[PDB]
RNA sequence: AAGUCCCGGCUAAGUGCCAACGAAAAGGCGUCUCCAGCCUUAGACAGCGGGAAGGUGGGCCCAGCAGCAGCCAUCCUCUAAG
RNA sequence: ACCCUCUUAAGGUAGCCAAAUGCCUUGCCGGGUAAGUUCCGGCGCGCAUGAAUGGAUCAACGCGGUCCCUACUGUCCCAGCCUGGGGCCUCGUGAACGCCCUGAGCCGGUGCACAGUCCGGCAUCUCCCUACACCGAGAGAAGACCCCGUGGAGCUUCA
RNA sequence: UGGGGCGGCACUCCCGCGAAAAGAUAACACGGGAGCCCAAAGGUCGGCUCAGGCGGUACAGAACGCCGCCGUAGAGCGCAAG
RNA sequence: UUUGCUACAUCGAUGUCGGCUCUUCCCACCCUGGAGGUGCAGCUGCCUCCAAGGGUAGGGCUGCCCGCCCGUUAAAGGGGAGCGUGAGCUGGGUUUAGACCGUCGCGAGACAGGUCGGACUCUAAGGGUAGGGAGUGCGGACCGCUUGAGGGGAAGGAACCCC
């Protein structure tokens, strides 16, 4: 049988999440910087934050920062040769390097 | 004794057990073997598999059940002998495969038996069938006996005592093996039988049934045995 | 069926009951024979030197014989122990359609060829596991060798004794 | 085409002379080798002659089993000996 | 045998049967044979017998199906001898099919898994006549079986 | 479509596993679901803490209400699984 | 040597059951030959090991194969060769077209159920085999007599009776 293919399938371990990092956003110090443009991030998704979530396919990938709509990012990460644009809420990003 | 009742058809087995003159049912049951009808394939080489098959599944479950009700009774020695009958083939192919523990399979009293019902009645049937049968199988240690005791009244070794006074001075010793006391009611043979058991010696009651019985009665005056050791 | 079909690996570990429906009783229901915690001298093992399965068929047989000729020495309670350590969780399927189902021109062949549970094994996955071990006194170790040996050859799977 | 090449060992079956290609559990002190443990010139192992045993063949049960047929203990005339 | 209920109105009457109709199945008992899965008679758990969808029933008739007996015989045990016309040898007339090649002895292998031709062996002087058909996966026909094609044709009806 | 047929639907969609710690990955593989329900089971603001157990109380009982102690979730969150 | 599983080869065809005829092979030994054990006194049994040189037949029933049965036999073993062999036969079985019955289907029609009837083509290039004639070589032309490398064989097998 062929794998369904919804937004959260083959995540039953990606989106875990260890017993000492549950609850309501513990980390506020991360949320204290705004990202300028030029800047490097990863996409880190954050399992029980539900809104402006990305794809598993994104998890742990370096982006750079381009822009800003409302209070998300935008934010251009490479797949494979092909350049993505994705708009993601600061609670899944977090500085690279 | 006990004798094993079996009849077995091509969807049907009973089991049972002839304790004396009583006929007692142990397992029915069903095998549902079905036929070229109600298939299924629709094709001629594959629907006689599963005729030829579950009719196998089938006799495998009948050779298992024999086994659990009648392994018990061999391993006390109570069984003398095994019957089976039934319409067909079902009774040669149940009989000829390894369906059957070789202790059972040694067991079975030769010819099988045509019997057309199932069920109590059908068991008496077989019983009936095989009155001649037996007829032999009843009476073979009386018989093994008086050829042994023959052998030993020519040889003249000692080893067969006769006579009620001579008797009587063998069993307070337990020297008699076995004492076959012809039937008389009301007589001292009679009385002599049920003392001489207390010793340990087995003991056969004949009469007139046998031919033998009337060489007994004649020569020893009914009353002979056979010693475990010299006496004299 | 020959014990030739399911004494390799053939796929995963197959033991979740939950997933799993109709499982046969295993025939080994006794797992510790005698009296343990008696005073005994000698502790000899019985190691096994592959990787492969052992049905509980092959388990039962060799527990029964180790059992009668320990037991026909001298008694049953007195200072002896036997103890089977390894339990049958694993799940061996038989494709049985080719019995019944693959002659009604139902999915007869290879089609639909996952099989249906018929008994547990024995999975060992190490060199060197020890399936069975007997407690007796000094008195004892020549009619304890003996009981090993003779349990050794109703079972798959290559093995020694060792004394300790 | 190119070694009847050199050294240390094994096998007696024609085993073998097979990368992919044809054999299991079990048995063999057949022969070759490495580890254990236990006895040895205060005479080991095997063998050979003798002592090779006595109260008693004690016994319970038994005409009698006078180890060894149904349960079982356990004492020295003793010293180069039981 | 009698009464009540449901499918859907009623619930197989007279007869007949293991039938040219009975799956189980070579049903069971008898006849016929030294020996009978066929045949005959009887029985009737009739998968799935039955009344103009015609039931039971055979006088006469049959280049219809089956079983038994007598007679008769080369059908056989088990083959033999004889005859006409061919075949065989000679004169005259005078085709057809097989044909990559002419290179086709055989055994074990290799390889799409059964080689005349390849590998390893063992064999093998050339030509001609009659006889035999075992091999050449022998010759003869774009397989009727089976599946496929958004190929047909005839029939049917509740498409 | 382990020939076709009969069966089933692996013919649209969702969860786990298959799946080999990035991504992608097949089976007439395994374990199951959807084709809706709700004017609140939706929005926001405030207060509170759940299952289970222990001690004391008339009817009161393992399980009614009251007074206290513990309780990381062992509850609940429309419906499968995560 | 069964029955399945797979779908590698053959779909401008490798004639598809059984029987008859004829040939050969395997050994996992039914009888015949050798040796042993025994709960082997003798006769008869049972079992183990070597051994494939010879044998393994006649009938009733069924299209069969299997199987059951009759009278014997030293025994009346079991398998392979494209389930050996239809350019050798046969044609009972099976699988066309005609027809009847039962069940099923509104019907046309179906069955893997029963029954009656239903075609068997060919002149042998090559090889092989069975026999019969010439030639060249050995070795100038002829007549006659031989040997015994090699090759084949089952040339014999078995039972009953006497003492």
């Amino acid at each position: 049988v062929a794998r369904s293919k919804g937004y959260r399938s083959k995540t039953r371990k990606l989106l875990e999440k260890k017993v000492r990092e549950k609850g309501a956003i513990p980390k506020l110090s991360l949320l204290m910087h705004d990202y300028s443009q030029g800047e490097y991030v990863v996409v880190k998704i954050n399992p029980s934050i539900h809104k402006g979530m990305p794809h598993r396919r994104y998890h742990g990938k370096v982006g750079l920062v381009v822009g800003k709509r409302g209070k998300a990012y935008e934010v251009k990460v490479n797949i494979g040769d092909k350049e993505r644009v994705l708009i993601v809420r600061p609670e899944h990003l977090i500085p690279f390097n | 004794e006990v004798f094993g009742l079996v009849i077995v058809e091509r969807d049907y087995a009973t089991i049972g057990v002839l304790k004396g003159t009583k006929v007692e049912v142990l397992d029915e049951f069903e095998g549902f073997v079905p036929g070229k009808h109600m298939m299924g394939g629709q094709s001629q080489r594959r629907i006689e598999r599963i005729i030829e098959e579950m009719y196998h599944n089938f006799l495998k479950e009948v050779g298992e059940k024999v086994n659990q009700y009648f392994l018990p009774y061999i391993e006390m020695k109570k069984m003398k002998g095994i019957l089976i009958g039934g319409p067909g083939f079902a009774k040669k192919d149940l009989y000829e495969s390894d369906l059957l523990d070789y202790r059972v399979k040694k067991l079975v009293l030769q010819p099988l038996f045509d019997i057309p019902d199932q069920g109590e009645p059908g068991l008496k049937e077989l019983i009936m069938k095989a009155q001649d049968i037996l007829k032999n199988q009843k009476y073979i240690e009386v018989e093994n006996l008086m050829e042994e005791i023959k052998y030993h009244l020519a040889k003249d070794d000692g080893m067969v005592v006769y006579g009620l006074e001579e008797i009587r001075k063998a069993l307070q010793l337990g020297a008699i093996d076995a004492l076959i006391v012809y039937e008389e009611p009301g007589s001292e043979l009679e009385k002599l039988s049920q003392e001489a058991e207390n010793y340990g010696t087995k003991v056969y009651v004949i009469g007139d049934e046998l031919p033998d019985g009337e060489w007994v009665k004649k020569t020893f005056g009914g009353a002979i045995g056979k010693l475990r050791f010299k006496i004299y | 069926r020959p014990g030739r079909c399911y004494r390799k690996f053939s796929g995963p570990a197959y033991t979740r009951r939950e997933y799993i429906p109709g499982i046969p009783m295993p025939k080994i229901t006794k797992f510790v024979m005698g009296n343990v915690n008696g005073d005994y001298d000698y502790e000899l093992r019985l190691i096994t030197t592959e990787k492969g399965q052992i049905r509980h068929n092959a388990l039962e047989a060799a527990r029964v014989i180790a059992l009668k000729y320990l037991s026909k020495k001298l008694a049953s309670e007195q200072n002896f122990a036997l103890v089977v350590t390894k339990y049958p969780h694993h799940v061996i399927r038989e494709n049985k359609m080719m019995a019944f189902a693959g002659a009604d021109r139902l999915q007869d062949g290879m089609r639909l060829s996952f099989g249906k549970p018929i008994g547990t094994a024995a999975r060992l996955e190490k060199l060197g596991e020890l399936v069975m071990y007997v407690r007796v006194k000094k008195e004892h170790l020549e009619a304890a060798k003996e009981a090993l040996k003779i349990a050794s050859s109703k079972l798959p799977i290559r093995t020694k004794i060792e004394i300790s």
